[PDB]
């Protein structure tokens, strides 16, 4: 449901609140939550 | 490394400048080294 | 009664003499000039990705910062008085950039070239980022390796340099009179003489040097004043100097209109 | 010979610097530290 | 965290006019105007054309604090002469120099270009 | 980091200069003859160009995040 | 060719209409 990101080969996956946090194929211990969906909007000053 | 085509010029102006340094810095000191024992 | 003489003349850069006017006038088209001239400047960044190594705000002062084409500006409309649901074609330009790298090797350059205009007020001249020549590149804006990309969305509005420097047309105003300081409006520091501690203004040679014998001039008052404007490309220097006057005449027309309607 | 300026000295001083560095003895003292200290103390 | 908006330096209030007028009691035939949301490019240029009338006797004006973009203005006159007619008749005089100065302007662009 | 947009003092546009300015160093101009060449006559804008440090080039080395 | 390579007097004839020691050319690597 939520998208990740691998801290060392940079894989997309996905976790669903059961699984080992590791990495699916190179198997490193640190990842990182990928960006939101929401509008970002700045005012350029 | 494939380094950046401006680093690498970089590099050439910084190798430039110190040869340039230590040619025209060195002959300002001795040059005011001179006057000063001559005086 | 003024008049107006100009020395030098280019599409960023007019040098110019006024005569004839008070000091106050000169320096308040100074000010209005530098200040109160309205041009058009990114204002509103949406930021669809952004995988670079610099901060969305980093990137968003860079693209506000940005000179845009402002000739037909006077006919946009500021949007705060736009009665349009959101932003509109006659208060708003919107650009679009989109960059990325492709490759495994190398480093991509991202310029103001690469801004595309998507939609504006219909055929007015205003809102493409200015370019000195057809084949030049621009201001950088970012730099992107492999697998890097930046897609923004980005809305110019108008407004003046008074609430953000970035609406500013001018860079900088020069700004001299008296060069041989006859109304005695300096007094010259100085270690021994102050007639050759103190280099000759530029324009010492379009005033007459004063005689020796010479006495003080009590009833003197500053005449002549030279300016030179530079301008950042948004808009010419003739279109700024008379946008300037339009601006200031506004304004005391304003005022004219208030004191009437006082009554 | 010829005289030594001021430059030449700053060249010596380059030529400590690339050797030596700026925490050369942090280094040093933790090498030894771990190079026979344990097994003297042992 | 405290800073004021920056359009505030321009943006005229609602409720707050443009120009407000109160006599000065002190001496005879003086005003008091109060200018909202104007700075010392109108002032300055307001003021000096005025002290050049014949029939003004005294202007001056004051910016009370640079954190707050208002100035105020005094103006006293000769008997004849109300102030307020001095200052439309100032504002007439600089519309009208900066229109011949205009006006010189582009005809000497258009001479050199 | 990267070269500003504008001179902090007056806002001449010096973010479109850069590249042309190593490619001068790169000719062997010295820089003050190299800010002549750009029309940087005032010595504010002259110390934005003079004075910056290009730090993205070692930001850039860095592996992305991304991808 | 250079300017070293130009006679004394044709140097002399280049007269503007000397290096100092505390004038730097600037540097971007440094050294260390
Ligand atoms: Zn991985
Ligand atoms: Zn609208
Ligand atoms: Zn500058």
């Amino acid at each position: 449901g939520v998208k990740y990101t691998c801290g060392a080969c940079a894989h997309n996956f996905s976790l669903n609140k059961s699984d080992p946090v590791r990495c699916k194929e190179c198997g490193h211990r640190v990842i990182y939550k990928a960006r939101t969906k929401r509008m970002i909007q700045f005012d350029a000053r | 490394v494939v380094a950046s085509k401006a680093s690498s010029s970089m590099l050439k102006i910084d190798q430039r400048n110190k040869k340039l340094n230590n040619r025209f810095i060195r002959k300002a000191e001795m040059a005011a080294v001179e006057k000063r024992k001559l005086r | 009664e003024p008049k107006v003489n100009i020395i030098n003349a280019q599409d960023d850069e007019v040098e110019l003499m006024l005569s004839d006017v008070n000091l106050s006038l000169a320096n308040s088209l100074r000010r209005t000039m530098l200040a109160e001239v309205p041009t058009l400047a990114i204002d509103l960044v949406e930021i669809k990705m952004n995988t670079s190594v610099l901060a969305d705000e980093f990137i968003s002062h860079r693209l506000g910062l940005i000179p845009l084409v402002s000739e037909d500006v006077e006919e946009m409309k500021y949007s705060r008085d736009c009665t349009c649901e959101d932003y509109c074609d006659e208060c708003s330009v919107v650009l679009e950039l989109s960059a990325r790298h492709e490759g495994e090797e190398g480093t991509t350059d991202v310029y103001s070239s690469s801004l595309i205009k998507v939609s504006g007020p219909g055929n007015l001249n205003v809102g493409e980022p200015v370019r000195r020549d057809d084949y030049d590149q621009g201001i950088l804006l970012c730099k992107l390796r492999n697998h890097q990309e930046l897609n923004i969305r980005c809305i110019a509005k108008k407004g003046i340099a008074k609430e953000h420097a970035k609406w500013s047309p001018c860079s900088a105003i020069a700004f001299e009179y008296d060069p041989h300081n006859k109304l005695k409006h300096t007094d010259f520091w100085f270690e021994v003489d102050a007639k050759k501690e103190w280099p000759d203004s530029k324009y010492a040679t379009w005033e007459e040097p004063p005689k020796p014998g010479e006495v003080f001039d009590y009833k003197a008052k500053p005449n002549r004043f030279y300016m030179t404007v530079e301008t950042t490309g948004s808009l010419k220097a003739n279109q700024v100097f008379s946008r300037g006057i339009k601006t200031l005449q506004e304004k005391l027309a304003n005022v004219l209109f208030e004191l009437e309607n006082s009554r | 010979d010829d005289t030594i300026t001021t430059e030449d000295c700053w060249t010596v001083i380059s030529a400590f610097f690339e050797e030596k560095g700026l925490v050369s003895q942090q280094l040093d003292s933790f090498d030894e530290f771990m190079e026979t200290s344990i097994q003297d103390l042992v | 965290m405290n800073a004021p908006d920056r359009f505030e330096l321009f943006i005229l209030p609602d409720d707050v006019p443009k120009l407000k007028i109160t006599p000065d009691s002190r001496v005879p035939n003086c005003i008091i105007i109060k200018f909202e949301r104007e700075d010392h490019t109108l002032a300055n240029l307001l003021r000096e054309e005025l002290a050049l009338y014949p029939d003004v006797t005294f202007v001056a004006y004051k910016v009370e604090h640079p954190l707050f973009a208002n100035f105020v203005m005094r103006l006293q006159t000769e008997e004849g002469t109300r102030p307020k007619q001095a200052l439309e008749r100032a504002c007439a005089s600089i519309i009208n120099k900066l229109k011949t100065l205009d006006h010189k302007f582009n005809e000497e662009w258009n001479i050199k270009n | 980091m990267i070269i500003p947009v504008r001179c902090f003092s007056c806002g001449k546009v010096v973010g479109d200069k850069w590249d042309a300015y190593l490619r001068l160093l790169e000719e062997g101009k010295q820089e003050g003859d190299a800010l002549d060449e750009l029309k940087l006559k005032r010595y504010c804008c002259r110390r934005m160009v003079l004075t910056h440090v290009d730090l993205i080039e070692k930001f850039l080395r860095y592996n992305p995040l991304e991808k | 060719l250079a300017i070293e390579n130009l006679h004394p007097d044709d140097r002399l004839l280049l007269v503007d209409p000397s290096p100092v020691f505390f004038l730097r050319r600037p540097q971007y690597v440094s050294d260390g």
